[PDB]
């Protein structure tokens, strides 16, 4: 999971 | 938006479509290639394809079962760009990418059009 | 095999779907969450979620156009993980993440719940 | 395009  | 974002989502989606698609799972149209049939999702090939976005947005030829190609397009050709639409992976060699491209173009497939005409250039 | 691979073709393809969704464009099913109902594909459905997976290969209900969800559900809750289903982001807050956990828990959505229960961790 |  990441900040798009 | 302040949303996460799982970066494999859209792969993983894509994996389990062809999963579908090898399974026969929910399968709605069967597209005919002269002599060959291939079956698929509909939603699938709109999302990869111009020309199948054009036929499924028609209001009567978004109903039909079976949609037969021109007969001028080759089906390894067809089935090569299929399998591109439900992997990502497009198997190009010398012996096919004169069919495939062809087949990109009559399917409005910009990308694969791109990548054939860089690989043609080059060996010339 | 000696493939070629689009980077950004799985993206593409799900931002198209989405697309189509938004478009309620071939949507062949409504999934039910109390008083709210939400249109889908039933493919994107099975690709994301391992319930309803199991409900679109059973072979009485994969004919189905309307599927009841549990009454304990969340209509939020459900509207944030199709959302997310359609585009790999996830709008999770502090107001809503009970709610979204125990929908992924009831759709088997594996990675959100996993995030779920990082994040609550997290705040403990 | 890449080399997967
Ligand atoms: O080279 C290409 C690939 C391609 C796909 C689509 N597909 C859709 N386009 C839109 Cl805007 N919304 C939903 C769709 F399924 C249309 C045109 C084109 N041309
Ligand atoms: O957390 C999750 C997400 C999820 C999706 C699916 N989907 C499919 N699985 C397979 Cl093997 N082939 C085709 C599919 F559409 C099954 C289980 C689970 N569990
Ligand atoms: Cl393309
Ligand atoms: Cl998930």
């Amino acid at each position: 999971w990441v900040i798009p | 938006d302040s949303c996460i974002q799982f970066t494999r989502h859209a792969s993983d989606v894509l994996l389990n479509l062809n999963r579908l698609r090898s399974r026969d799972i929910l399968t709605d149209v069967v597209i005919v290639v002269s002599r060959e049939q291939f079956r698929a999702h509909k939603t699938v090939l709109m999302a990869c394809s111009g020309l199948f976005y054009s036929i499924f947005t028609d209001q009567l030829k978004c109903n039909l079962s079976v949609i037969n190609l021109d007969p001028e397009i080759n089906p390894e050709g067809f089935c090569i760009l299929l399998d591109f639409m439900y992997t990502s992976r497009l198997n190009l060699r010398e012996g096919n990418i004169m069919a495939v491209m062809a087949t990109a173009m009559y399917l409005q497939m910009e990308h694969v059009v791109d990548t054939c005409r860089k690989f043609i250039k080059a060996s010339e």
